[PDB]
């Protein structure tokens, strides 16, 4: 019983490592991008 | 009389003893399993720094 409450229960530990290196990337990449996204059509159109 | 009780006893030690055993069969392998996460763990973990 303890080995099928555990088929349930336990996370993977590398799986659920990989996703967090994932996310973290992905998350990096988004701020990045919004910043950039932010600030280029502002002065693109400032300057016009 | 002594002598069956003895015998009786006995058979009951030899079956504890195996009880003990197979506990530490399994103790055994999921020792080796944590171990294996643990290291995989630290190293991962190390890498991220």
């Amino acid at each position: 019983l303890t080995s099928a409450r555990s088929r349930i229960e336990d996370s993977d530990y590398a799986t659920e490592v990989s996703n967090m290196s994932r996310a973290q990337i992905l998350q990096q990449a988004g701020t990045s991008v919004l910043a950039q996204a932010n600030q280029v059509p502002q002065n693109v159109l400032s300057l016009l | 009389s002594l002598t069956k009780q003895y015998l009786s006893v006995s058979n009951s030690i030899d079956e504890t003893v195996a009880r003990y055993k197979a506990q530490f069969t399994q103790l055994d392998t999921m020792m080796s399993k944590l171990n294996n996460t643990s290291s995989y763990l630290t190293q991962q973990f190390t890498a991220m720094n």
